[PDB]
Parts: C-alpha cells; structure tokens; sequence
C-alpha cells in the first residue's frame, strides 16, 4: 500500500466534494458509472 | 517630435528644384505646423489641470467643516465640548455621507446643503481693478466644480439660472525687476516688489444664485478632459471597514429567548437553532447570499505565530 | 502572362473599376484658460 | 574624439628617447604588494621568500636602491614591450628576431647596467611564477606613446588613452600621425594556425602564458590579433596549448574512500540521526559512527595551480581585410623586424580571463 | 528659516484681507 | 556609429516586402561582420553544422560566435543594420519584445533560440529561404530555461512560472555531437570547485541543521536543497586535519574565492551573456509584447 | 470535522467605491506666478524630440479656508464584498515547528479549500506570489481578515459603530500633554474611553503584546513578505503624531484624501505599488471605527416571506441578526 | 548632454546645507532617470525591501538594477547632478574619493556597500531622512575584498559551533596597496557587522558552496579511491548562476589624471574619464 | 468565474466528457438526424 | 444565462386565499416555491 | 583655466535674454579678459 486510498475517504460534504482540491473530482463524470485506475494488459482474475 | 526624413529633406538648404519632393518639403512643412500648433495649446489647456487638482489638496470636507464653522464660541474648547463636538462630528459623518443620492427624491434638502456649503468658507483678500461680472454689473463670488450629470441634475429643478454671459478680464498682468532691485539682488541677496515706498469680453457662462451669492458653474468635460488619455478628477474613491462576529455564543439564559411561540416550529425532536452558531450569512456586491464558516479561519490560526 | 483568345472571345469588354467617393476630417478647435470660468479662482501673473 | 594620459617616472625599465613613436607602454603595481600576496598565496611547502630574494636583487642593480618603501611617487612606474620581450627572448619561437631585439636593446641603453639588469629581471619572473603570484595583475596597459620629455634618467611621457590611433598630432616628428609598432617576436595571429577566413573585424589580446614546473618555469608575453569572439578565444586557445595544458595538470602541485549516499538514501534500513538528536543535548552517541568515511582531499590540483595563460581585450580594428606589414628597421644603432598596424581603435575594460583547463 | 524680513515691514500694502476672525485658533496653516 | 547594409534581393513579391516592413527593431546575426553583406548570412540555411537544419544546443553556441545585429529602418532595395557587440556609440537604439514575457525597467536582456511554440518568422518562396528571428528574455528568466534544458540533456543520455503564469517548452536534441559537449564543460566547473577548504564546510552542517530551527528563514535553504538535507543525518565527517603552514596561511580563503570567479564562468559558458539593458526615456514602465523599447548598449 | 471550539472570531473587511465629487472655491483664492517656456533638443528613436517646459508657483491667500468638497453621489462599486480568506504562510520569519513533514502538510491543507495560495515549488528568492487565474467575474476581491476572542462576548457591543482592536484609541482624547496617546492605547489600569466600565472588551488583542498586537503591529514586521494587502493595519499600528495646533485643527488637517493603500488593476488586492500616484479619501480611518453591514448568523431570518422587503429579527432562539447601520443603507440592490 | 536636477527643500538648517555642500563629487543612484526628481529617491527610504532595511546582499542587487549618477555642484537652493548612463558626454567629471585604500592612474572603478566600517552619510533630522554614498574602491582589489570579509565571517561561526576553537592563526588579515595596509578589524569584540548586513550573504555563500563540492561526490565515486536526482542539479544551476551575476565585476569609470598628482589619498578629488 | 469557492455546480453536465455535455456540443452530433430543436443546444457549444 | 420563472415544487402554497394576488412564500416544510426574476413580471395575466 | 559654468554661459547661442543673466554673462567674459592679460605677459615676463 504505498499511497492511501481514493475510495475510502466518504466522510467528505457536497462543498469539500466540490471543491477543485477533490483528487477524485476529474472522475466523477457519469452517474452510472465508476471510472477508476488500474494497472493495464492484466486479466481477472489473475496471479496472486 | 520629427521625422528622421522630414528633417533631411527640410536641411537640403537649396540643393533641389524638381517637381517630386517639392511637394514631400510642403506636406512636412504642414506637418510640423499641425503638431506644433497643438503642442501650444496643449499648455493653455494643462493650465486648467494644475488647477483644479492644486485644490482638491486643499479643501476639507464639508462634513466637517461646516458644524465646525457653526459652533465658534472662542476658537478654542475645553475638554467637555470638544467630546460633545467630537460626537455631533461622529454623527454627521456617518449620515451625511451621500446627498444627491439618498435624498434623491426630495428637492429641497439638496438647496439647503448646497446653501450650506456655500456658507462655509471664508473671503480673502479684494484687491482687484476688474474682476468677473455679470451684463448688469454684479460681481460674482465663487466657482461650483461638477460633472455633467450632477449639472443637469442641479440646474433641472434644484438651482435657478441667473445669467448666461459675463465679462472676463483678458490680462495677465506681468510683473519684471528693474532700476534698484537688480541692484540689491546681486550684492545682498534679497528683493522687494514695488519699490516705490516714499514713507473686459462678453463670454457665455452659466451664473446660478446659491444662497445670496452669484456663483459660477462648470462642468468641464468636453472642453478639457475629451479625446485624450487623461482621466477626469472628481471621480475619487472612498474606503470604507466592515467588522462582523462570526461565533459568538451569548452565555446567558434570558436573552436566548424566542419572541412568539411557534416561531420556527421544526418536525425533528431536537431544534437545531440552541446550538452555537458557526457562520455568518450576508449579501454579495450583487445581493448574492454569502457564508463565512469556521473553517474560513483556517489560515490564520493554524500557523507557527 | 500568355493569354491566347481563339476568336473574338469575352473578358475583352468588361471595364471594372474602383472609384473613391471623397475624404472627411475634423477641426479640432483650441482653449484659452481665460475663457474658462475657471480663473475667477485665482490671480494669474507673469514672472521671468 | 581622443584622451591622453601623464605620467612621470624613472626611465630604468622606459628610454623614451630610443622607443619609436607609437609603441605599447605598460605599467607596474608597486613592488611591496608582492610580498604581502605571496606570503599568503604560497602553496604550502613552498619557501616563500625566494621572491623576495629575487626582488630585492632586482632594485640592488637599479639605480636609487634607497628609494623602496615609501612609494611618494618616484618610482619606476612604465615600462615597454619590447623590453619584456628581450627579458624573455630565449623562449619565443622566432630564434632570430628574439636574439636581435635583445642585442639592440642592449646596446642602445646603457650596455654597462643593462644585462645585469635583465637577469634580475628574468628570474624576477621566474620567482613571480613560483609562490602563486601570476604576472598579470601587476602589468597593466597603457596607450601608444606620443609625446614625451625627459632631461636627465626622468621622463614625462604622455600616451593616447583609447579612440583612433591617427587622430592625434604628434606635431613635432616629420608628419603629425603615427601607427602602432610591435617587434615581431611577441605577434602571433591564431586564425591562420585555426584555418579559418581572415575577413572583417577582428580584436586584439595579450596573453601570458605559464609554465609550473620543478625548477623551471617560463613566462611569455604574446599580442594576438583575432576575429574570433570575447569569450570564445578561451576555447579558441586550448586547443593549440593543449600540451602545456596537459604538463600543468601534472606538474603544478608537487608539495580516503568514498560514500554510497545515494544507495543509502535510495534504500530504507540505514541507521536514521532524526532532528530530536541533534537539538543539542546529547550530540555524540547520537552521531556515534551513522558513518566512517575516513576521508579527506588535502593534495589536489586546484584550479589555480593549472593555470596556463591569461587574457584581456585590448582594441579592434573596423577596417575589414588588415594588411600589416613587416619590415626591418633601424632602433637606435641596429635593425629589428618591427610590424606595423593602422587604424586601431584602443579601448576595452582592464579585465584578465583565465585559461584554467 | 524665516525672520529673515522684518516681520512688521512697514510699508505700502499690496491689499487689504477680509473675515477678520480668531487667527490663533488654527495656526498650523502658517510657517 | 558602425551600420551594416544588407541588400534585398531583386523581384521581391510586394506580400513579402510588407511583412519584412513589419521587422523594424528585431535582431540579426552574422559570421563575419561587413558593412556590405548578403541574405544567406542571415537565412537559416547558414546555420546548418553538417548538412541539417541545427539544434537548440547547436544554435546556442552559434549565438556566441556568431556577431549580433539590431534591424532598423528598412527601404524597399536596402535593409539597415547596426552593429551590437564591438564598442560603437548608437543614440535612440530599441528593440521589438519578441518573448511572450514582458519586460519592465533596468532588465538585462538575453538571447536563446525559440524553445516555446514554433518561431514565427519570415518565409521567403521565391528566393527559397527563410530568417529565424531570436528570442529575448530577461536574464532570471534566462538562467531558469537553460538548469531544466541541462537537465533533461543529462536525462536523455517542463513548467516554468513567471508572473503567477505557467509555460511549457518543447526542447529538440536530436543531435548528439553537442548534447555531450555539455556534460563536459559542466563537470569540468564542478571539479574546479574542490580545495582543502571543502572539509570545513562541510563539518558545519550540523550546526546549519541547528540553525535551520529557531529562524525561520534557513528552513527555506533547506526545502530547495537536497544532498545537505540528506547527507546532515547519515554522514559522520571525520572531524579535522592540520595544516601544513598555519602560521602564514589562510586555507578558507581560496575556496571562498576559487567559487567566485568560477561561479561567474558558469553562466556564460552554459548559455549566453547579457546583450543589453532596457531604460526608456518618458515611456511606460512595462513593456507588453510585440511593442518596443529604448534599451541602451551594455 | 465541524468541531467548535471555545473562540470566536471578528472579522475585518475593507472595500472601495467610486464616487462623484462636488468643489467649491473662493473668489481670490490662490496667486498663480507662470515663468517663461524653454526648449530641449534631443535626438530620438527615429528622429528628433523636442521638450517644452515651463515653470510655475502657487500660493494661497487664505487666513483661512477658502475651499470645500463634498462626495456627492456614489458611482458603482468597484471591489466585491467575496469571502476570500487571508494566508499567513505568505510570510517567513517566525519560529517554524521541529519536524518539517508537520508544517508540509499543515500549508497543504491550508492551500486546500481555499483560492489564493502560494506556487508549489515555494521558489527561494522570490516573492512568493499567488497564481494567475483566468477571467474576473464582477470585480476586485477583498481579503477578510480574522481576530480571535472569547466566545461570550457582548453582542450588542457590534451594532453600533465600534473598533476592531476592542478598545478605543486615536489621538483625538487628549487636552494636557503628549504623553497620552501612548497611554490609552495599552494601559489597562484604567478603564476605557468609551465605555468607562471596563478596561478592553477582549483581553486578546488589546494589550501591550498580546496574540493580535503580535501578529500586525508595523514596528514588528511579520508580514513583510506577504504581497497581500492586510486591512487590519491601521486599527494596531500606533501612528505617532507631534503637537503644534489644538485637536480640531489637528483633525481638521488630517482629512485631505491621502494616498490609495490598494492596487486597481489586480484581482486580489495586493499591496499598493510603489510608484503610483492616485488619491483616494478614506473616513472611518482617521476616528478608528468600522460600520457592521447586514449580517445574520441564520439565513431563514434574513427574508420575511412578504415578496418584499427583508426581516429584522433581532434573537429568535440562539442566533442573531444584525441590523445595518453602514452609510451605504439606500444603495446595493438586493 | 543629459542632467538630472535634485530639488533642494525648503526650510533647511544652515549646519545640514554646509554639510551638503561638502559632499561635491560624489555618487548618487537613481532608480528611474528624469530631469526632475524628489529627495526621496536619494535616501535611504527607497532602498529598503519587505520593509526592513536593505541588505548588503540586497544592496549589491540594488546597485545592478538601478542606475548611478554624479552630483556636480550644489547650490544654495538647487542641487544638480550627471547621469554616467547612456552616451551622455560629461565635461569635467570628476569623484570623490570615499575609500580608505589610495587611488593611482589607470585604475578602474567599481562600487561596492560599505563593509569595512561604519557608513558615513549625511543625515536630514529636519526632514527625517539621510543619504548614504556607495564605496569606491579599483577593480583588482574588489574581488579580494569580498573573499576576506565572508571568509572573516565563517571563522566566527566555526568558533562558536565547535565545542573547541582552532585559534593557531597568523595574526590579523589585512589589505596591501600601493605599499599601504589597512589592517582591517583588529579587535575580536564589536561584532558590529558580523551578522547585521553580511548575514544572509554568508548563508546562501554556505549552501551552495556545500553543494558543490558534495554533488560531485555523490555523482562520481570514483574520484576517491525516492531520490530525484536531477531537480538537484537543475536547482544548483539556477542558484549558482544568479549568485555568480550577483558577485559580478564591472567597472564603470577610469582615472585618468592630466597634469595632476598621479596617487590619490582617501578625500581628494581627481577627474575621471567614463568608460 | 462566477462564484469564486467551487469548481462546478454539478459534475456531472460540465466536464471536458461529462454525460450532460456528451449528450450534446454540437461537435459530436449525437442528434444530427433529430428534426426537433433543442433549446439547451446553445449552452453547450464551445462558440469559437 | 437563463431566467428562473415562478414555479413550485407545491400547489397548495401558489396562491393565498385573500381573492387577488398569489402566495410569495420560500419553503414551507420541505417543498420550495421560486419567486419569479423574469422580464415578464407584469404580463402574462394569472 | 576656465570654469564649467562660465563654459555653458557663454555656448547658450542666444538662449537667453532675460535680465539677470545677461550680468552672469558679463562678469564671465571678465574673468576671461582678467586672465588672459596675465598669461600673455607672463610669457613676456618669462623671456627675461
């Protein structure tokens, strides 16, 4: 775990989610859908 | 300023006789004339400028001039009625800030102000052979400086015109050290005027009756100050503070009172309106509704001071 | 320029021109600080 | 459009009356400065008083030996190029010319004071180029001679500052313009040993080269005509000194493990010496070892002991495609090969580049 | 500094001044 | 005063010359100074080192060999210039803001080729060639450009803000004859930065890191700096050698002065000198770009 | 979090209004004295330019005064009344904390729910100025600065015109000697001026050294860096004054439009620029005051569902709203 | 030939103007060139930055930004003075000596702020302002001056950080020229410029320096026989180049003396030709 | 711009991609073959 | 920009029973009511 | 020796004409006239 998670930190309000410091802010595009980083040219399930 | 061309071909000195240039030499020739006979005119015009901006350092506000013109019992106070001054002062001040707005509508208070201000200040000396007067022969006694919306709007309803032509002095009046004070400056030093102790023009001008007095009125703007890259004085600025609570929390159970019994009723068991407040709400430049929170206050008390 | 007409062709008759429909300016009148109302405000004087 | 400069001094080292109309004047710091410099700039080991052993042997063979200490402003303030030249005329490339200035520089002054006078002087430089105290910040330079008076072993001489050369008056030799003449030991163009056009502008520097070594050192004094840029004639010259370069670098100081910093800041695990130790309680068990290191630079080729030479603007000349020219003149009783420039324009800062490479 | 002149000089006076008021109410105006 | 005539070729398109009318106060370069000269001198077809357009690393060393020129009135068959570098009075010389910066009073301007966005510049079909025109900013600015331009070199083998604004530059080393020559003048500077003195310096970090506290200023040296940081907690620094001849040496002395003369070297061999200073009579005190200035020569 | 802690705070805004401006002048007010023109010769960029000049005195026949003006109507405004905070980490000097991880993350969250803020490289050498944004909406923006105090403070001390240090000074409190502007300012062995029951009203940022003196004073110089412009100033700064005429000549003279302390091109109101000459009036400066605008620490309070005019509630449970007494009543539109 | 004319103010003691009149040739520096100009400009007030007064390393700043002029002649109510700037061609320029080191012909000029003792300077109490003059000192001299004071500087900081002192020295430093020494501060008492403007000069002189010499021992090990590693250089570079264009040499004036006495002592007046 | 405390109002209808502004730009043309006018379109549109 | 007319999230607190205007009310329990900020104020008979 | 300021008085090239300097112009060519009638005979006096 070398940063923190992005995911975890819903404590925020609608004024700290708005605001431009939000990192996840730039991924909040669609309302039915989650976009998200992965590492790339890896199958589900893979290796341990 | 002169062109690096216009001035080759003015130093020629008779050295042509062709058909070409000898119009390029006259249309210079026009040139020059064109800017220099601006460039003249341009100082009889910064003239005017110098003034009316020497005085803008001068005058006090009427705010305060005119309470103190009033109250003139010996010149000098003791403590107890400078505080009770002081505090009239305070109040005029906070009031009497902006006439032709606030007291828009009612025409009269803006004559009594502006007979006010006129009654204020004080003569000096009269020395004078000619001076400016109206066609019947009334000498006038000030001048009223505005812009033009503040003249239409006087001279609509507010003040009456007197007259629109006067005479004007057209001398300068010069003035040259001569005989023995050319003398006197070389060997001592100083010089004295004198030194001789044994012992008109029908101008259109707007003239307004204020008060008792006959006044002149000017508002120029498209005389001096149009078509150039200067800005018109008169259109100063005022600073003014604000100062708001943001938290406080009256510690006392008689004044967190309610004034009517369902004031606020709320579905919830607990009203949120006992608990201490953390922000303020006010208006924008543009009525826009505004928050100052707490958490606002963060960049001040969070530091290593 | 190689322009070669067969016969009598067009673009022979056809007389564009521009034309200029003349020219203005302004005046630019002068001040005199005399004039002004302003100099009942002051006494102005001379002095090499 | 012109400015001249006045002086006064002993004519031991300057004979305005032999040097030619137009020559290059330089002048001297005065002498104690020396011993105040080298005292402190001696690379350690180094004796530091043979200098002054050269130098006072130096004003021992000069006339008025009791003058020194004082500097009231009689001293031997100027001196000539060609003087420097005969002084260290065994080591310029041009066998003959060099021989043949030092001889008519010989003869035409005193001849009985003068070669004594030129050893001192020669090894006087060569202690000057021993303890670090370079010789080009004690020469400084003045304009071509164009006036001058003297009466008996003191001379008032008065040179051109900068502008023309040939907008003076000399008004009192045949014509009233005189041109720059150099003897032709110290001239040396370096675009014709760099092959490159020789068209347009070019400037003109002095150079002093040096040579550190044990025992054996050597002191030239070259005037390079260039096209080439203000800066650029540092790269320009390293290429063809490349040698001495290179002979420095291992002869000029004659008198331990390292550290993985970034491997062990790259890795975590190492012994960390947190801030709350060095506070200042405790700071010796907290910097117990954290490392050994053991090492230290004391003998290393600074970049002062590998300095081989030594440059400074002097004039340009505007007009495009120069024509020197060389010919063979008489100087007092003997005939020296002298090149003569025209249309210099003198001008330029007192300011010394170093080629330290 | 000033003094320099005579501060009465009597002499000719160019004109005659008006309001004459309390002058040593404020003399900060002054030199 | 020294001017240079450059002679226009014939059977110009009257398109082009307007556009060069447009190049009043902008600066040229030349080889080998004339009073008379030609326009592949100028063209960038003269700055070719093989056979191949150059390279930022390349133009910046022809920019020092190469003599400097400012544009002035042009005629519709000659094209004045006068001369920059060679000590030559010039009264009421400018110069047109070609750098997306502005300029304000008692700045030293530089010159670097164009690194930001492609360099607007001349093109001429007919004759078949084309002039580049080069960049002038102030030297702070300067000095910047060329530590991050070193530094992606030594990467190989970008945001800068001034004024509260952000830039970005497009480097181009697609060379390598002169991205290597760098590196060697650069180490050459470090390697000439070491006496005996180093080891004291160096014993002081402690009590640097001691004073970094409790002042409220060093910690900023602190931030910037990277290797004193590091090495302040994970060296021991054997404590002290002697000195061979104390009693009449300074060793300090030489190395606080050995860095000074060598410190003025860097930043010129790196990049480019001061050309000029800009000080405009009865003007505005900022300059905005694309106007011109009255700058006086250094 | 939302946690409220034991303090409260005041803060301090200041903003600028173009005005109209009406002058009046005497018959024989000053003597005018013109020299004669000379001319300059010089060259140019291209050709020549010449300079004319001509000299000038002017001397005021006044055993008086013989002039008045009046700010007559009031033109738009030209700041905006935002909320944008002031960041003290615009300044160097102060002891910083032992461990520099805590101050990093400390100006990060600063920086972090806030608009103006300094460059992240944090350039050595510099003047550590904010980043240019993109267009302006509808004017210059005003800083807010903050004072701490206790929470249970009087608060019917802030709907009249009152002072932000909490106890009233000026050199307008005076009559014996010189050594009393120094004397009410700190001393609280003595009750206050104005309310003569209590020394201060908060004992905070009243006294000699106290938190808010500490932080600006102007002969302690903590902000010097900091090219933001800091309205609280002059309410700490002592502002030194010598004895030559009585207090209303003195008072009388003071008001004479001194120079701006803002800049009218920059959209955070920086520090006034050195060099620029423009002068603006300022009242409430010279009496140490500052009028409280509209404000309410509930928003339902503030409108009355009438279609019309605003509430003027005063307490309902715990809040409170505070009614306007600004000079600026019959002005921005609501 | 342009000229600048400094306002002399009105009310003036007779002690402050004779005092004025003392100072004939020396240098004043203006910031933005005009013929008119206002007092303010000369003192003291307008050199100071961030409110405090100015720095020895913001005065050298100060120096390269803003450009120099001469005072020519005062008069009882009028001050004029020459600018040394563009092309104007001055007639009769001549300077003041105001360092203590002696001048000789064809000896460039510099500027430099005064670190050997204390500034003198005339000081206007009546309108609360005073005038600093800079230091005119020859070229060859001002790059060692610099090392020895600096250096001087980091002797007492080693002396205070560790625990011992290594007094063994040889004496006191001084300055030759012209066969004179200064023997600058004798004493080790009165730190009265130790750190008060020569402070933040030593401390950006400590760390790049300290970087030097270190980035090359931890580039190449090999001369001895989580990490960025090249915002570090791009940073040396930066720093390093603009402290090298702080500490630069440039002369601005040359002494050429015609018919005059060829050295000059500290107080006397020699004309000088502008470079 | 407008309100100097917030990036958007919501986040969903102004990013570079959101769902609101690929649902219509006018440089995609999503509803090129739809007859009926769309009163939001001008809202959208870059506007060069 | 755009113009917000008057609407509801109610019709209940649209209109006040007095036999002439219409209700100005904000928020009653949780619905809304928009006080009308349209050029078309005084047209549009109700 | 001549004076700078006596210098620039005299190359005015009819500058001027006002009154108290056309006396500054007078005892400058004074000066002149007082001076050169020593230098000459100082060279008549210097033969002997």
């Amino acid at each position: 775990m070398p940063h923190h998670p992005h995911w975890v930190n819903e404590h925020l309000t609608i004024l700290q989610f708005i605001a431009p410091s939000n990192p996840r802010l730039r991924f909040e595009l669609n309302p039915a859908f989650d976009f998200f980083v992965a590492p790339g040219d890896v199958d589900l399930p893979g290796p341990q | 300023a002169i062109a690096s061309e216009a001035l080759s071909l003015l130093s020629n000195t008779y050295v042509d006789g062709t058909e070409i240039d000898s119009s390029l030499r006259i249309r210079a020739i026009q040139q020059m004339a064109r800017n220099l006979r601006t460039v003249l005119d341009s100082f009889e015009r910064g003239t005017a400028d110098q003034l009316l901006g020497v005085l803008l350092e001068k005058a006090p506000p009427l705010s305060l001039l005119s309470p103190i013109n009033k109250f003139q019992p010996e010149g000098h106070l003791n403590r107890v009625a400078r505080a009770a001054l002081l505090s009239d002062l305070k109040r005029r001040v906070c009031a009497d800030m902006f006439f032709m707005t606030r007291h828009a509508r009612e025409p009269r208070l803006i004559s009594a102000y502006l007979s006010d201000m006129v009654s204020c200040t004080q003569p000096s000396v009269m020395v004078s052979r000619i001076t400016h007067t109206n066609t019947r022969g009334r000498q006038v006694d000030g001048v009223l400086v505005t812009t033009a919306t503040l003249k239409r709007q006087l001279l609509q309803g507010i003040l009456q015109i007197d007259d629109t032509a006067a005479d004007v002095p057209v001398t300068y009046g010069e003035m040259v050290l001569q005989g023995t004070n050319l003398v006197t400056a070389l060997v001592m030093g100083k010089a004295v005027r004198g030194m001789d102790d044994v012992a008109n023009a029908r101008v259109p001008a707007d003239l307004v009756i204020v008060g008792d007095k006959l006044v002149f009125l000017e508002a120029l703007e498209r005389r001096v100050y149009q078509a150039t890259r200067v800005a018109y004085p008169l259109i100063g600025n005022i600073d003014i503070t604000f100062i708001m609570p943001m938290g406080v929390f009256q510690a006392n159970s008689m004044d967190r009172y309610t004034r009517h019994a369902g004031d606020f009723s709320t579905v919830s068991e607990q009203d949120p309106r006992q608990f201490p407040p953390q922000g303020i709400f006010f208006y924008n430049k543009d009525g826009i509704l505004t928050q100052l929170t707490l958490r606002d206050a963060m960049g001040t008390i969070c530091h290593s001071s | 320029f190689f322009k070669q007409i067969r016969s009598d062709d067009n673009s022979l008759y056809s007389a564009q021109f521009d034309i200029l429909l003349g020219t203005y300016c302004n005046t630019l009148n002068f001040v005199r600080f005399l004039e002004l109302g302003l100099s009942v405000a002051c006494i102005c004087t001379k002095f090499p | 459009t012109t400015q001249l400069i006045q002086q006064v001094s002993l004519t031991d080292f300057f004979r305005p009356d032999i040097e030619h109309a137009g020559s290059i004047v330089l002048i001297l710091r005065h002498p104690s400065d020396m011993i105040g410099e080298a005292n402190t700039l001696t690379q350690a080991g180094r004796d530091p008083d043979v200098l002054l052993e050269g130098l006072r042997n130096l004003f021992n063979a000069c006339t008025a030996p009791w003058t020194v200490g004082e500097g009231g402003g009689l001293r031997a303030y100027v001196t000539s190029l060609s003087f420097i030249a005969a002084c260290r005329a065994e080591e310029y490339t041009d066998k003959q010319a060099a021989d043949a200035n030092r001889t008519a520089i010989v003869s035409a002054y005193g001849c009985s004071r003068m070669e004594t006078r030129l050893i001192r002087f020669s090894e006087c430089l060569r202690a000057m180029v021993q303890c670090h105290v370079f010789p080009h910040r004690f020469i400084s330079f003045f304009g071509s001679l164009l006036e001058y008076t003297i009466q008996d072993n003191l001379c008032n001489i008065t040179a051109v500052a900068k502008g023309p050369q040939e907008a003076a008056r000399t008004d009192k030799t045949s014509t009233r313009r005189v041109t720059a003449n150099i003897p032709a030991c110290v001239f040396w163009d370096v675009d014709k040993d760099l092959h490159l056009s020789a068209d347009g502008l070019k400037h003109v520097f002095l150079v002093f080269v040096y040579t550190q070594r044990r025992q054996r050192e050597g002191v030239r004094l070259h005037l390079a005509l260039s096209q080439l840029n203000e800066q650029c004639f540092g790269r320009g010259i390293g290429f063809l000194l490349g040698r001495i370069r290179a002979e420095n670098a291992a002869w000029g100081t004659e008198g331990t493990r390292a550290l993985p910093l970034v491997q062990l800041s790259n890795d975590p695990t190492s012994p960390r010496c947190s801030i709350g130790e060095i506070t200042g309680v405790n700071w010796n068990l907290a910097r117990q070892r954290l490392y050994q290191w053991t090492g230290d630079f004391r003998g290393l080729p600074t970049q002062l002991s590998c300095m081989y030479a030594a440059y400074t603007l002097i004039g340009t000349i505007p007009s495009e495609s120069v024509r020197y020219t060389r010919r063979m003149e008489r100087f007092g009783g003997y005939n020296v090969p002298t090149i003569w420039l025209e249309g210099v324009v003198w001008g330029g800062t007192n300011t010394w580049n170093e080629c330290y490479y | 500094i000033a003094g320099l002149f005579n501060i009465p000089a009597g002499i000719i006076p160019t004109g005659n001044v008006l309001s004459t008021i309390e002058v040593c109410a404020h003399r900060c105006i002054f030199d | 005063p020294f001017e240079i005539e450059v002679l226009l070729p014939g059977e110009l398109s009257p398109a082009e010359t307007s556009a060069l009318q447009k190049c009043e106060g902008k600066i040229i370069t030349f080889s080998t100074l004339r009073h008379r000269a030609s326009l592949v001198d100028i063209a960038l077809s003269s700055y070719y080192i093989n056979g191949a357009p150059p390279d930022t690393l390349s133009l910046l060393e022809a920019y020092r060999m190469r003599f400097a020129a400012v544009i002035t009135r042009v005629i519709p068959g000659k094209l004045l210039a006068h001369a920059i570098g060679v000590g030559t009075p010039t009264p009421g010389l400018f110069i047109q803001n070609t750098s997306p910066v502005d300029l304000c009073n008692g700045d030293y301007i530089c010159l670097l080729p164009p690194v930001f966005g492609s360099a607007d510049s001349i093109r001429l079909d007919s004759v078949g060639l084309e002039i580049v025109f080069p960049l002038t900013i102030p030297q702070t600015l300067m000095r910047e450009i060329i530590a991050k331009v070193v530094a992606r070199a030594v990467e190989r083998t970008d945001v800068i803000c001034y004024n509260g604004r952000r830039y970005e530059l497009e480097t181009n080393l697609q060379h390598r004859d002169g991205s290597d020559a760098a590196i060697r003048t650069l180490v050459l500077n470090l390697m000439f930065s070491i006496n005996e003195g180093c080891l004291l310096l160096l014993a002081l970090i402690p009590t640097l890191l001691v004073q970094g506290a409790h002042d409220g200023y060093v910690n900023l040296l602190i931030q910037t700096a990277n290797c004193v940081r590091e090495t302040g907690q994970l060296i021991n620094i054997p404590p002290m050698p002697r000195i061979q001849d104390g009693h009449r040496r300074f060793p300090i002395y030489e190395t606080i002065s050995s860095w000074i003369s060598t410190s003025s070297r860097l930043g010129d061999t790196l990049g480019t000198r001061a050309i000029l200073r800009v000080c405009v009579f009865d003007g505005p005190s900022t300059v905005h770009p694309g106007d011109r200035t009255a700058v006086i020569q250094v | 979090t939302g946690f409220h802690p034991g303090i409260a705070f005041t803060v301090v805004r200041q903003d600028r209004f173009a005005t109209e401006q009406l002058l009046y002048a005497e018959r024989a007010s000053e003597s005018y004295f013109v020299g004669q023109i000379q001319v300059h010769h010089h060259d140019a960029i291209g050709g020549v330019n010449f300079t004319l000049t001509q000299p000038r005195a002017h001397v005021d026949l006044g055993v008086g005064y013989t002039a008045v003006c009046a700010t007559a109507a009031l033109r738009c405004p030209l700041t905006d009344m935002g909320n944008t905070a002031q960041n003290l980490f615009f300044s160097r000097g102060g002891v910083p904390m032992l461990h520099d991880n805590v101050t990093e993350s400390l100006r990060r969250i600063t920086a972090s729910g806030g608009r103006l803020n300094p460059t992240e490289p944090l350039p050595i050498f510099g003047g550590l100025r904010p980043a240019t944004s993109a267009g302006i909406a509808r004017g210059q923006a005003s800083v807010c600065e903050f004072v701490a105090m206790p929470v249970s403070t009087d608060l019917q001390y802030f709907r009249t015109a009152c002072n932000p240090r909490g106890r009233a000074s000026g050199m307008l409190y005076m009559g014996d000697r010189d050594a009393d502007i120094e004397a009410i300012m700190f001393d609280h062995t003595q009750s206050d001026v104005a309310y003569t029951d209590r020394a201060t009203l908060n004992p905070w940022a009243s006294q000699k050294h106290s938190y808010g003196d500490r932080l600006y004073n102007g002969t302690y110089n903590l902000t010097g860096a900091s090219p933001i412009y800091s309205p609280c100033f002059k309410f700490f700064t002592p502002a030194e004054v010598n004895t030559n005429c009585n207090t209303l000549d003195r008072l009388l003279m003071e008001a004479k439009a001194v120079a701006s302390q803002s800049s009218t091109d920059t959209e955070y109101q920086f520090k006034r620029p050195p060099g620029s000459t423009e002068m603006t009036q300022d009242p409430c400066g010279l009496f140490q005051e500052a009028y409280p605008p509209l404000c309410s620490s509930d928003a339902a309070m503030l409108r009355t569902a009438h279609a019309g005019e605003t509430g003027a509630d005063e307490v309902h449970l715990a809040q409170y709203l505070i009614r306007d007494a600004s000079p600026l009543r019959g002005c921005l539109p609501l």
